[PDB]
RNA sequence: AAUCCCCCGUGCCCAUAGCGGCGUGGAACCACCCGUUCCCAUUCCGAACACGGAAGUGAAACGCGCCAGCGCCGAUGGUACUGGGCGGGCGACCGCCUGGGAGAGUAGGUCGGUGCGGGGGA
RNA sequence: CACCUCGAUGUCGGCUCGUCGCAUCCUGGGGCUGAAGAAGGUCCCAAGGGUUGGGCUGUUCGCCCAUUAAAGCGGCACGCG
RNA sequence: GCGGUCGCCUCCUAAAAGGUAACGGAGGCGCCCAAAGGUCCCCUCAGGCGGGACGGAAAUCCGCCGGAGAGCGCAAGGGUA
RNA sequence: GCGCUGACUGGGGCCUGUAGAGCACUGAUAGGGCUAGGGGGCCCACCAGCCUACCAAACCCUGUCAAACUCCGAAGGGUCCCAGGUGGAGCCUGGGAGUGAGGGCGCGAGCGAUAACGUCCGCGUCCGAGCGCGGGAACAACCGAGACCGCCAGCUAAGGCCCCCAAGUCUGGGCUAAGUGGUAAAGGAUGUGGCGCCGCGAAGACAGCCAGGAUGUUGGCUUAGAAGCAGCCAUCAUUUAAAGAGUGCGUAAUAGCUCACUGGUCGAGUGGCGCCGCGCCGAAAAUGAUCGGGGCUUAAGCCCAGCGCCGAAGCUGCGGGUCU
RNA sequence: GGUGGGGUUCCCGAGCGGCCAAAGGGAGCAGACUGUAAAUCUGCCGUCAUCGACUUCGAAGGUUCGAAUCCUUCCCCCACCACCA
C-alpha cells in the first residue's frame, strides 16, 4: 500500500477582472496568495490579501518594476 | 597565414533552401555594420578546419572586397554535428578580444623522466588590434618543476598587445 | 549599509500619508532652514511653498517655524487649499516641525 | 555503478524521450568522442559496462571520460504483478540521452587505439552511436 | 518673467541609473560641526532622536564629473519550440507546409533620464 | 489485462486414437576438431520412419531397475469425458 | 477477502486562465497566542571576515562587507525589511 | 417571451509560467586547479609537522541534470471592449424527458515494463445513434462522405486504371534482380548505383612474373638443440640500390624452403575512408498454401514529373414530397 | 533448475575498502613453576629475515591506486521457491 493520496481543494485563484473591464465598488479584482499584485487607487485590499474596487470604475493594471504590479481602478465609470 | 574563401549576399531566400543548396548560411557583422551573407559549405569547412576562430579569414565576396572577418560563433545543428549557421565578425582598428593558439615549445622542461605535460588552455584570450595579429604564443618554460603552476605574465605576451586577463589562472603544472 | 534607517522611516512615513490620497504638506528641516511645499501626486506637481530661506527671517528656529507655517496657510488658502495631510518625513513631530505644523493653522487644517 | 549520493527525491515521473538536444554534444575534454544517434535511457550498468569494456583496452592506461551520468530512478514492479497499489522499488538509474551527445569521450591514447575502444564501448550501447575526433567546430571556450 | 547653469525639495522611469577607482564642490544651499541650558531623548551612550547655535571643514555624508574590472541592459542573423495543415517510423520518435518564434550566445550598449517647485547665478 | 462465453465453453492425471511443428533423441548426409584408429566433441542439412518393458506416487514431472539405434521436445480448448 | 484508505491544508501530476483522474509522487491539520491581539513611535536580517578574558563551531562585545538566502508559533506554498 | 446579443472571425488591451531553454535559487553532477577539514604514512608525543595517484567544505576554470529547481520564457489559451457573423444561433420564464456502464483514434501527461484491443486524466474527433454509401481483400469507429423520394443522365472524393475488376499494358526520366516489393532488430557484408575525401602512381605505382633472399652469428638467453619456426629476450652493429640477428613450411636444432625489403620486366591506374539510394544476411512453430488471387522483372515493383480516364447515397442535371 | 544468506591458516571465532599473516580464544611447540608432571603464567604460531622482505580469506577472473571486505563465475552449505485441477 500507498502512504500518499492527499491533496485540498483547488482555491480558484488568480484574478477576476482584466484591464479595462468595467466593475463597480465592491468587485473582487484579484484572489491571490501573498501580495503579488498590490492595491493601486481605489482598490482596497482584504485580510487574506484580496483585491476589490473602492469605486465603480475600470480596471488598469500597472508594472512599476521594484516597486510591483498594481492594480488601479480608474473612476468614472 | 592567408586564409580567403568566398562570400555572398542574401535577403529573402529561406535559409532552409540555402541549407538544401550546399551553401551555408550567416551573417556579417562588426560595430559599423551587419548584413546577411551566405558561403558554400565545402569551401568553408576546408578553410574553417584550418582558420578556426584563431586566424582572420578575409572573405572577399561580390563587389569585391577584402573585409579582415574573425568567425565569432558556429552553430552546428546536435543531431548531425554539422554547421548550420556562422557569423563573421569584421575587424577594423579598435582592440579587440579573440582566441590565440599557443604552442608549447621545449623538452619536459623540468622533473623529466617523468613528469605530466598537462596542458590546461589549448588556446587564451588576448585584446588585441586588427593590425598586429600574434598568430601564435610561444610557450617555453625550461621549469615548470614539481609544484610550480604557470599564471599570465609568465607567457610571451607578443610585442603586438596585452591580455583580456585575468592574469591568476593556470596553463601547465605537473603534478 | 544599504538603505539606512532615515530613508526607511523616511518612506515609512511618507507611504502611509500617500494612500489616505490627500494633499501633501512635506517638510524638510535642515541645520538651519525649515522648508514646506503642498504637493499633489498622481500631477506629480507643487502647488504652494514656503520657507525660511524665501522669506529671509532668522532668530530662533522654533519661532521661526511657525512663522513659515502661518505663512504656507495664507499662501496656499488663498488657492481654495484646505484639508490636507501633514507628512513630517523622517521628523519625530516634535519642535520645528511640530511648530510649522501648529502654526500651519488658520487653513490647510486637522494639525 | 554510478549513482546519485543523497537524492532529492526517489521515484520521478517516466516523462518523455523527444527533441535531441541541450548541451553535452561538443566534445569538450578529450581526443576522441562516441555520440548519440538515437534516444534512449542508458543505465547505469550500462555505462559501467562500457567503462570497464574500454579502460581494459587501454591496459589500465590512457583517460576516459564518461560525461552521461544516471541521476533519474528507475522502479519496477515486483514480479506479482498487478496494478495498484502503489508505485514502488527503485531498481537502478538512467541518464537520459538524446541524439548528438558525447558520451564517454577518450583522451592521451593513439588514434586508431582509442577507435577500437570506442568501438567496443558502444557495442556496450542500447543505441546507434557515432565515433567522432574534435574540431575548430568544437570552437575553444 | 523666458532660456541656460549650480544647488535644495520633492515625484516619475525602476540597474543603461549599480559596485568599485579617480577627480571635484563650501560663496550659497547641504552636511558634518559648536554646545546640552531649555523642549525632547537614548532597555547604557545627545551615537541616534531633540533643542540653542555658527567658530571651523568639505575629512565623513551628499551633489557633480570622469573610467567599462565587475554588475545591469542587449540586437541582427540562426536555431529550439509551436497555433493551423500534411506526411513518415514496429517503436522511442522524425520530417514537410503555412503563420508565430524564443532561451543562451555574438555584435554591441551603459558610470542614467526626467517632472513640478524652491534658492542662487546670467 | 478483464475482450467473447456465468438463460453452463465439464476441471488435473490416465487410457484410446492420433495428427502437426522442428529449436533433431535415433537413423541418413555433411563442416570444424585441441579428429592417429575406434570412440567423442561442437555446428550445419534433414521431419521419411522410429522413438522399449518395469518399481514408486493420483500424479504431470521426476527418481530408480533392466534394456536400447534411440528412450527427442513442443502444439492441436495444458488435443481428445 | 486480507491490507490500506475515507474530512481538512500545502506542493507536484495539471498540458503558462479556471477546473481536471488513478490503491500516481511527497508532506501536513483536529491546535495555538491576553499577547503571538489594536494602535503610535522607533529598530532591521542571516551569513562571512578581522578584533576581544573566562567563550569553545557557534552566550555577549567592536569593525567592516552582506537586498534578503533571516524572521514571520506549526506543513508547504505564495508573500514580505 | 426578448429580440442581435450566438458559435466562429478581425483589432485592441489585460492575465499566465507550460513547450523550448537556462543554472541566478533548491538539489544532483563530470574533469581540472587551488585549498579548510580530514583517512592517515607518520615525524613528536609540547604547540609542532612536511606530502597527497583517498575522501571532500567552500572558491575559480571547464562540462551537464531535474514533475514537486527557474535568471528566462514562445506558439497558444482565457477574459473585457469595438466590429463582422440572421444561425434548427443566442437570452429569459416555464412544461416533458432521457443520461449518470461508454468505446476507438490523434495529440498531451500519470500509472504500467519508453507491455497490453491495459489502466487513469486532459483537448479533439468519430462509433455510440451514421454494423446506411465508397475506399481499406474481408473489418463499429483508418481515408472518403453526412443516405427526403425517383431516373438504363453528368462531374468528382478517397482510392484506383495488366486479368478476376470500372478506367492507361499512358508518357518521360532514374533505381532494384531480392519476388525485394509482399519485413522484424542490434549488428554484419569488394551486392549494386551514385556524390565525395585522402594516399600512392608515368623520379612509372597496384597485380602477378624474372632476380637478390645478409654478416659479426651458434644473437645472447637457454642449452643433448633452438643456429628466427621447444622458447623468457639486450632485437644491438656492419655493409648497401639491399635482407627483419629473420614472417611461415620444414625441423636429428641445422640442410632445405618462403617471406620481408630492393632492382628489373609491363603499362594505367591503384588502395584507404566517409555519405546517399535500392537491395543481401541476421530470419525457427505447430490442419494447406498464397501479395485478396491469377499473375508480374527496361514492371503489373520503388523514387521523381506529367497527362488522361474510372470511381460514392458527396456535387450537378430533370421530376416529385414535406416542413420552414 | 530458480534467489536470499554463508566459505576466514589445524578447530571455534571476531573483520571497517587503506592497518588483516588477520587482534580475540583453544589447540600446538619452547621456557619458568615443580621431585617430575597436570593445571596456571611466559614467549613462538605462514615462511625467511633485523627492520622488513613475501603469499594467504573455498578456486579463478574482473572493478579500484588499494579487496578478507565490492563484481560476476565453477563448486560448498541450511533458511526459501516449481505442476495441476
Ligand atoms: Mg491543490
Ligand atoms: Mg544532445
Ligand atoms: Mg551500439
Ligand atoms: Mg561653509
Ligand atoms: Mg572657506
Ligand atoms: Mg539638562
Ligand atoms: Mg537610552
Ligand atoms: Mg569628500
Ligand atoms: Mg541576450
Ligand atoms: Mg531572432
Ligand atoms: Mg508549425
Ligand atoms: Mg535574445
Ligand atoms: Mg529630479
Ligand atoms: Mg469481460
Ligand atoms: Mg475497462
Ligand atoms: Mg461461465
Ligand atoms: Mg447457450
Ligand atoms: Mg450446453
Ligand atoms: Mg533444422
Ligand atoms: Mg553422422
Ligand atoms: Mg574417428
Ligand atoms: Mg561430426
Ligand atoms: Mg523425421
Ligand atoms: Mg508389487
Ligand atoms: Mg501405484
Ligand atoms: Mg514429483
Ligand atoms: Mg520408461
Ligand atoms: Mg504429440
Ligand atoms: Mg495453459
Ligand atoms: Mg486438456
Ligand atoms: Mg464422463
Ligand atoms: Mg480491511
Ligand atoms: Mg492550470
Ligand atoms: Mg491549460
Ligand atoms: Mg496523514
Ligand atoms: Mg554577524
Ligand atoms: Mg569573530
Ligand atoms: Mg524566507
Ligand atoms: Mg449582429
Ligand atoms: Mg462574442
Ligand atoms: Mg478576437
Ligand atoms: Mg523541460
Ligand atoms: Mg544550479
Ligand atoms: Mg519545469
Ligand atoms: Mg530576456
Ligand atoms: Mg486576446
Ligand atoms: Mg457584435
Ligand atoms: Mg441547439
Ligand atoms: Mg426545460
Ligand atoms: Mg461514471
Ligand atoms: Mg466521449
Ligand atoms: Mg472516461
Ligand atoms: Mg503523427
Ligand atoms: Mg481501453
Ligand atoms: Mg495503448
Ligand atoms: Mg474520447
Ligand atoms: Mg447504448
Ligand atoms: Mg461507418
Ligand atoms: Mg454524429
Ligand atoms: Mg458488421
Ligand atoms: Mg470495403
Ligand atoms: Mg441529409
Ligand atoms: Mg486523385
Ligand atoms: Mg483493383
Ligand atoms: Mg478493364
Ligand atoms: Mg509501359
Ligand atoms: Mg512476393
Ligand atoms: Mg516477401
Ligand atoms: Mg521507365
Ligand atoms: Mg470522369
Ligand atoms: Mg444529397
Ligand atoms: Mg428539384
Ligand atoms: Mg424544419
Ligand atoms: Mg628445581
Amino acid at each position: 500500500s500507498t502512504r500518499n493520496g492527499r491533496d485540498s481543494q483547488a482555491k480558484r485563484l488568480g484574478v477576476k477582472r482584466y484591464e479595462g473591464q468595467v466593475v463597480r465598488a465592491g468587485n473582487i479584482l484579484v484572489r491571490q496568495r501573498g501580495t503579488r499584485f498590490k492595491p493601486g487607487k481605489n482598490v482596497g485590499m482584504g485580510r487574506d490579501f484580496t483585491l476589490f474596487a473602492l469605486v465603480d470604475g475600470v480596471v488598469e493594471f500597472q508594472d512599476r518594476g521594484r516597486l510591483g504590479r498594481y492594480v488601479h481602478v480608474r473612476p468614472l465609470a | 597565414m592567408e586564409y580567403r574563401l568566398k562570400a555572398y549576399y542574401r535577403e529573402g531566400e529561406k535559409p532552409s533552401a540555402l541549407r538544401r543548396a550546399g551553401k551555408l548560411p550567416g551573417v556579417m557583422y562588426n560595430r559599423h555594420l551587419n548584413r546577411k551573407v551566405y558561403v558554400d559549405l565545402v569551401e568553408f569547412d576546408k578553410v574553417f578546419r584550418q582558420a578556426s576562430i584563431h586566424h582572420v579569414i578575409v572573405l572577399e565576396l561580390p563587389d569585391g572586397q577584402s573585409l579582415p572577418t574573425l568567425v565569432r560563433q558556429v552553430n552546428l545543428d546536435k543531431r548531425r554535428r554539422r554547421p548550420e549557421h556562422v557569423d563573421f565578425f569584421v575587424l577594423s582598428d579598435e582592440p579587440v578580444e579573440m582566441y590565440v593558439p599557443l604552442r608549447f615549445v621545449g623538452t619536459p622542461a623540468g622533473v623529466r623522466a617523468g613528469g605530466v605535460l598537462q596542458e590546461i588552455h589549448r588556446d587564451i584570450l588576448v585584446k588585441v588590434s586588427p593590425r598586429n595579429i600574434p598568430e601564435f604564443i610561444e610557450v617555453d618554460v625550461s621549469g615548470l618543476e614539481i609544484g610550480d603552476s604557470l599564471h599570465a605574465s609568465d607567457l610571451k605576451l607578443p610585442p603586438g598587445v596585452e591580455l583580456a586577463v585575468s592574469p591568476e589562472e593556470t596553463i601547465a603544472a605537473v603534478v | 549599509a544599504r538603505l539606512t534607517a532615515y530613508e526607511r522611516r523616511k518612506f515609512r512615513v511618507r507611504n502611509r500619508i500617500k494612500r489616505t490620497g490627500r494633499l501633501r504638506l512635506s517638510v524638510f528641516r535642515s541645520l538651519k532652514h525649515i522648508y514646506a511645499q503642498i504637493i499633489d501626486d498622481e500631477k506629480g506637481v507643487t502647488l504652494v511653498s514656503a520657507s525660511s530661506l524665501a522669506l529671509k527671517l532668522k532668530g530662533n528656529k522654533t519661532e521661526v517655524a511657525r512663522q513659515v507655517g502661518r505663512a504656507l496657510a495664507e499662501k496656499a488658502l488663498a488657492l481654495g487649499i484646505k484639508q490636507v495631510a501633514f507628512d513630517r518625513g523622517p521628523y519625530k513631530y516634535h519642535g520645528r516641525v511640530k511648530a510649522l505644523a501648529e502654526g500651519a493653522r488658520e487653513g490647510g487644517l486637522e494639525f | 555503478m554510478l549513482m546519485p549520493r543523497r537524492m532529492k527525491y526517489r521515484k520521478q515521473q517516466r516523462g518523455r524521450l523527444k527533441g535531441a538536444t541541450k548541451g553535452g554534444d561538443y566534445v569538450a575534454f578529450g581526443d576522441y568522442g562516441l555520440v548519440a544517434l538515437e534516444p534512449a535511457w542508458i543505465t547505469a550498468q550500462q555505462i559501467e559496462a562500457a567503462r570497464v569494456a574500454m579502460v581494459r583496452h587501454f591496459r589500465r592506461g590512457g583517460k576516459i571520460f564518461i560525461r552521461i551520468f544516471p541521476d533519474k530512478p528507475y522502479t519496477k514492479k515486483p514480479l506479482e504483478v498487478r496494478m495498484g497499489k502503489g508505485k514502488g522499488n527503485v531498481e537502478g538509474y538512467v541518464a537520459v540521452v538524446k541524439p548528438g551527445r558525447v558520451m564517454f569521450e577518450v583522451a592521451g591514447v593513439t588514434e586508431e587505439q582509442a577507435m577500437e575502444a570506442l568501438r567496443i564501448a558502444g557495442h556496450k550501447l542500447p543505441i546507434k552511436t557515432k565515433i567522432v575526433r574534435r574540431d575548430a567546430y568544437d570552437e575553444a571556450q
